């Protein structure tokens, strides 16, 4: 979607990978701000929105 | 209340500790005000700060 | 420590980075005291073909 209809998709009841996110070298910018990027899969999460 | 001359003393020096455990719950400017949180959360460069 | 990376790598060359060089080819601590250096060199590192 575009910038002003930006679409927003809920994620819930699932296991991550997020290592997958990390090792592809595809992303430009991954910057995380919250949460280091290599702890993502030591933690839990609830609300998480995309 | 005739004894409140050390019973001030006693409630003092309770609720003195009870500041100092209060404090812990405290962020003072931090994302988190647990330790645990913090070494799970982050990279030590921002994990120190 | 002389190298030849790509030109978006460069910002992953500094201390308390993360990416991809960082981890697997080059490393920097966290206390790292010193000068990166980096200059463009596509007239000599690269071929037509």
């Amino acid at each position: 979607a575009s910038v002003y209809a930006w679409n927003r998709k809920r994620i819930s009841n699932c296991v991550a990978d997020y290592s997958v996110l990390y090792n592809s070298a595809s992303f430009s910018t991954f910057k995380c701000y919250g949460v280091s990027p290599t702890k993502l899969n030591d933690l839990c999460f609830t609300n998480v929105y995309a | 209340s005739a004894l409140g001359k050390l019973q001030d003393v006693v409630n003092q020096n309770a609720q003195a500790l009870n500041t100092l455990v209060k404090q812990l719950s405290s962020n003072f400017g931090a994302i988190s005000s647990v330790l645990n949180d913090i070494l799970s959360r982050l990279d030590p460069p921002e994990a120190e700060v | 420590d002389s190298f030849v990376i790509r030109g978006d790598e460069v910002r992953q060359i500094a201390p308390g980075q993360t990416g991809k060089i960082a981890d697997y080819n080059y490393k920097l601590p966290d206390d790292f005291t010193g000068c990166v250096i980096a200059w463009n060199s596509n007239n000599l590192d690269s071929k037509v073909g």
